[PDB]
RNA sequence: UUAGCUAGUAGGUGGGGUAACGGCUCACCUAGGCGACGAUCCCUAGCUGGUCUGAGAGGAUGACCAGCCACACUGGAACU
RNA sequence: UACCCGCAGAAGAAGCACCGGCUAACUCCGUGCCAGCAGCCGCGGUAAUACGGAGGGUGCAAGCGUUAAUCGGAAUUACUGGGCGUAAAGCGCACGCAGGCGGUUUGUUAAGUCAGAUGUGAAAUCCCCGGGCUCAACCUGGGAACUGCAUCUGAUACUGG
RNA sequence: GCCGUAAACGAUGUCGACUUGGAGGUUGUGCCGGCGUGGCUUCCGGAGCUAACGCGUUAAGUCGACCGCCUGGGGA
RNA sequence: AUGUUGAUAU
């Protein structure tokens, strides 16, 4: 049912007194294909049980995107810490232009056509939610017509 | 100095 | 930076600089050899690496570096060099070209045997 | 500018059938075709999205027999032409004088087609056409000459084109042996092995 | 010193919209009156009022909707500093369509749709989303 | 209609001549801001008539000296 | 890390001159004219259509092809 | 000459770079911080997928590499599209000429601005739909485009007078 | 009389507008110890902002005007 | 009160 994709393994180190104790890190993506997806960052002494805690915690922290025909309602900007993600509806086969972490959020979500663009910080983790932070504050016509209280062919 | 340690 | 400001005083683009100034634009120079000798890299690494000073025919000095194991180079050869620093050679910032004028290719190389000037083995 | 090296060992690269050989026997028995080439041939490294990429532009050229300028150049036409980017691309490919006198049934292999078409064997519309890249357009005859009607290599194609899966996009006459292309090939009609989009995006980057 | 009012306006919704306010108050004047018609058409804000004659004092009441405010965004794109004027193949679309650009025409304020079925261009006031 | 400039008058000092500053109010190129660019014209002012602060017509013609090739069509407003 | 530059200089009148307007030239008069919207001075450079790159805005560039300019051993001059 | 026809025979016709990560492709031997490699990070100190050779493999192919050079990626001069408490960045503080900017109402003007029209924006080039060289490159028909400039005539909300 | 610089620091330019609170200090004032209303100021903290630390109506929040300044480390 | 230093690469 769920598209699962593994975007990033990192490993990392706290010292102790023996030494360097090291771990992994490993940040996935889960979505449907229509416009639900959600990010899981899991961490554990092994690459495996790194991914299956990130895999857990993604399926938990989806979230809905108003998708439209299989692209977006309109440009976007996500941000988060130093990621700037930018976003804009494309033609029918464009396909996904993004950056490998944007393209597995995109993917996953159920956007086939969309220009990506990330500025600033690539960091995964925080491409990712930019990313996300983007696609949920994205506006349909229908939601843009019942906060403006109007039809949505007033509006469009 | 010692022309170049630790012990 | 307002906008009145960029009308008083528009942006300025990073000049940008060549890390070959003595080829002055060209993909080879040529040129004649004054010192031919070795020296020592820097950490972390060591080695007795061959070098050439080389006068070239634009009247720039410049070190060179000889690639490959063994050469034929001394004072007064006249050789062609090339773009390409040596990393741990601070200063080295030119490589001879192997095969060229009275550079030799490298002996009994058979791999990359164009990088090192050397005609291929008869089969 | 042809590969004329061995054939199967570029199956066993990819992993898959790309019909280089005739297809009188199993490309089973001629080689091994689980196995990729060589000493570390066993070993299957994981693959990264570039290598995959790689891979499938690799897979779709090695049946076709394009090396990688002329391929690039379909890809090139195939953006600059209207509609989707990656279905355009296998169309331009389909529409190759020497993969259509394979696919008709005239050459046992797309490299014996080709020899076919290259040894002036091969007529378009009455005119001998001795490029293997000259694309065939609908409503176009294409046919044998009266003097390479003879070859024992012509019947025996033909015989092998039964075994496979008619193009609905060509028909053909064995008697005659002439066929028209009728229409360009849909994405449908060709096989979903190939995974277009994977060749757009090496190409996009 | 104050050197834009029409940005003050739309900082005052831009803030009072976040801190929740039910109503705006600032003063009044021509244009500023001519923008919140704008709003209140197209339902950004739900009314507005203008009370005085010494110093008039406008008074939008703003909206929102399912807890959230309606305005989601608003920006000044004209400015003292820099002046935007568009023609009308060039008119803005603000979020594909979806939200508005209030332009200033030679016939009157009104909304880049408006503007463009008008034919006109003119002074790009603000974008609102 | 025939073309005309229009500009303030900045010297007079010339025996029947004048300096124009024609100020034009043009978008920036790269940056957008509208700026003043003046130009300056030294116009024929036959009689001597205008001074320093009028706004003057003034039409291009035949050169009449090294730097004139513009004449004045009438004072617009004085000072 | 060039701030002042300019005396035919800027304008006027008349005579001369040019195919032609004109300090183009001359005599006399006036004392102007140019400049921080960068004059003057220094360095670099033929300009354009275009070319390369770029999602675009830009950035770089001006080989071939075509338009314009300039030059013809160096400096100068006219003649036809 | 293009082109066509006939003849004979696989005959006369494959290289170059790469294989530690970035980056598609791995083993053995030799060497032992030496010899050497290196675009960047780095590799080599006696068990080197990084040196050198070999076998195998990957990528290109009558080319392949290397060097030079431009743009890109570089939102790394940020107009579109950046910053300045501590990362580089607020003048030590003020007054103030030029400049930039300017509360609110009415009228007027029409400079900015907007609308329309006309002229111009050489041809080639680019782009689109066609055509011609066996195909393609190439050549070429018609369009679109040339985002500009000027002139005239209107509009008057906003900015300016 | 000259010098003209300091970690001359809030390492935070000036002016204006707007945006939950709490506890003080200091200095006016109105109404009758309480109840307002101004100025300046110290500490905490909410949204928001921030790489984080923190800032938080005296903003480093939300905006406008103008100025100053930055463009890897060194060389300097 | 005072009270120094720790060769190169890894
Ligand atoms: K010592
Ligand atoms: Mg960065
Ligand atoms: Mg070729
Ligand atoms: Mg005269
Ligand atoms: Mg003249
Ligand atoms: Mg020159
Ligand atoms: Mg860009
Ligand atoms: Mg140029
Ligand atoms: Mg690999
Ligand atoms: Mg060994
Ligand atoms: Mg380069
Ligand atoms: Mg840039
Ligand atoms: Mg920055
Ligand atoms: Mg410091
Ligand atoms: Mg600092
Ligand atoms: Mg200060
Ligand atoms: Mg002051
Ligand atoms: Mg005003
Ligand atoms: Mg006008
Ligand atoms: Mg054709
Ligand atoms: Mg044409
Ligand atoms: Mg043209
Ligand atoms: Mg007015
Ligand atoms: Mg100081
Ligand atoms: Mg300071
Ligand atoms: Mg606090
Ligand atoms: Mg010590």
């Amino acid at each position: 049912e769920l598209q699962e994709k593994l975007i990033a393994v990192n490993r990392v180190s706290k010292t102790v007194k023996g030494g360097r104790i090291f771990s992994f890190t490993a940040l996935t993506v889960v979505g449907d294909g229509n416009g639900r997806v959600g990010f899981g960052y899991g961490k554990a002494r092994e690459v495996p049980a790194a991914i299956q805690k990130a895999m857990e915690k993604a399926r938990r922290n989806m979230i809905n995107v108003a998708l439209n025909n299989g692209t977006l309602q309109h440009p976007v900007k996500g941000v988060h810490t130093g990621s700037r993600v930018f976003m804009q509806p494309a033609s029918e086969g464009t396909g996904i232009i993004a950056g490998g972490a944007m393209r597995a959020v995109l993917e996953v979500a159920g956007v086939h056509n969309v220009l990506a663009k990330a500025y600033g910080s690539t960091n995964p983790i925080n491409v990712v939610r930019a990313t996300i932070d983007g696609l949920e504050n994205m506006n349909s016509p229908e939601m843009v017509a019942a906060k403006r209280g109007k039809s949505v062919e007033e509006i469009l | 100095x010692x022309a170049x340690x630790a012990g | 930076a307002t906008v009145n400001q960029l009308v008083r005083k528009p942006r300025a683009r990073k000049v940008a600089k060549s890390n070959v100034p003595a080829l002055e634009a060209c993909p080879q120079k040529r040129g004649v050899c004054t010192r031919v000798y070795t020296t020592t890299p820097k950490k972390p690494n060591s080695a007795l690496r061959k070098v050439c000073r080389v006068r070239l025919t634009n009247g720039f000095e410049v070190t060179s570096y000889i690639g490959g194991e063994g050469h034929n180079l001394q004072e007064h050869s006249v050789i062609l060099i090339r773009g390409g620093r040596v990393k741990d050679l601070p200063g080295v910032r030119y490589h001879t070209v192997r095969g060229a004028l009275d550079c030799s290719g490298v002996k009994d190389r058979k791999q990359a045997r164009s990088k090192y000037g050397v005609k291929r083995p008869k089969a | 500018a042809r590969y004329l090296g061995p054939k199967l060992k570029l199956s066993r690269r990819e992993g898959t059938d790309l019909f280089l050989k005739s297809g009188v026997r199993a490309i089973d028995t001629k080689c091994k075709i689980e196995q990729a080439p060589g000493q570390h041939g066993a070993r299957k490294p994981r693959l990264s999205d570039y290598g995959v990429q790689l891979r499938e532009k690799q897979k779709v050229r090695r049946i076709y027999g394009v090396l990688e300028r002329q391929f690039r150049n379909y890809y090139k036409e195939a953006a600059r032409l209207k509609g989707n980017t990656g279905e355009n691309l296998l169309a331009l490919l389909e529409g190759r004088l020497d993969n259509v006198v394979y696919r008709m049934g005239f050459g046992a292999t797309r490299a014996e087609a080709r020899q076919l078409v290259s040894h002036k064997a091969i007529m378009v519309n009455g005119r001998v056409v001795n490029i293997a890249s000259y694309q065939v357009s609908p409503n176009d005859v294409v046919s044998i000459r009266e003097k390479a009607k003879k070859q024992s290599r012509v019947k025996a194609a033909l015989e092998l084109a039964e075994q496979r899966e008619k193009p609905t996009w060509l028909e053909v006459d064995a008697g005659k042996m002439e066929g028209t292309f009728k229409r360009k090939p849909e994405r449908s009609d060709l096989s979903a092995d190939i995974n277009e989009h994977l060749i757009v995006e090496l190409y996009s980057k | 010193s104050m050197q834009d009012p029409i940005a003050d306006m739309l900082t005052r919704i831009r803030n009072g919209q976040a801190a929740n306010k039910a109503a705006v108050t600032m003063p009044s004047s021509k244009l500023k009156v001519a923008i919140a018609n704008v709003l209140k058409e197209e339902g950004f804000i739900e009314d507005f009022k203008v009370e005085g004659d010494t110093k008039p004092e406008l008074e939008l009441t703003l909206k929102y909707f399912q807890g959230k405010a309606v305005v989601e965004s608003i920006q000044r794109v004209s400015r003292p500093g820099l002046r935007i004027y568009k023609r009308k193949d060039e008119l803005p679309k603000v979020m594909a369509g979806l939200g508005i650009a209030v332009v200033s025409t030679s016939k009157g304020v009104m909304t880049d749709r408006a503007a463009r079925q008008a034919g006109l261009g003119g002074e790009i006031i603000c974008y609102v989303a | 209609k025939i073309r005309t400039l229009q500009g303030r008058v900045v010297s007079d000092k010339m025996e029947k001549s004048i300096v124009v500053a024609i100020e034009r109010f043009v978008k920036h190129p790269i940056y957008g801001k509208f700026i003043k660019r003046t130009t300056k014209l030294h116009v024929h002012d036959e009689n001597n008539e205008c001074g320093i602060g009028d706004v003057v017509e003034i039409r291009e013609c035949r050169p009449l000296s090294k730097t004139k090739s513009w004449t004045l069509v009438r004072v617009v407003e004085k000072a």
